[PDB]
């Protein structure tokens, strides 16, 4: 669900999934159109695709359940639904860890006119 | 609250 992948980022980044990465880019919070901006709103623009490869699921609320293994994230075996979700959310939170270094704050509430075109998952 |  998005208020677990929201905790799975805080978890993972140290930042607030609201507004850190709500608003974010092209992609993140609110997907459709544009040159993702940077490598953290590809991460969104693959999360994106992830999700659009489970038509017949529900990521925003759906949950599922996952542990850590000192550190690394693990997808406990849910429905088959579930299952996927999780490791989309997982990859992207990883996505964000690994480009926090890049990460900029210019991005946050990006409009929506700076954002035009359809790039193929 | 969010939606990608």
């Amino acid at each position: 669900s998005l208020l677990e992948f929201g905790k799975m980022i805080l978890e993972e980044t140290g930042k607030l999934a609201i507004p850190s990465y709500s608003s974010y880019g092209c992609y993140c919070g609110w997907g459709g159109k544009g040159t993702p901006k940077d490598a953290t709103d590809r991460c969104c623009f693959v999360h994106d695709c992830c999700y659009g490869n489970l038509p017949d699921c529900n990521p925003k609320s759906d949950r599922y359940k996952y542990k850590r293994v000192n550190g690394a994230i693990v997808c406990e075996k849910g429905t088959s639904c579930e299952n996927r979700i999780c490791e989309c959310d997982k990859a992207a939170a990883i996505c964000f860890r690994q480009n926090l270094n890049t990460y900029s704050k210019k991005y946050m509430l990006y409009p929506d006119f700076l954002c035009k075109g359809e790039l193929k998952c | 609250l969010v939606r990608y």
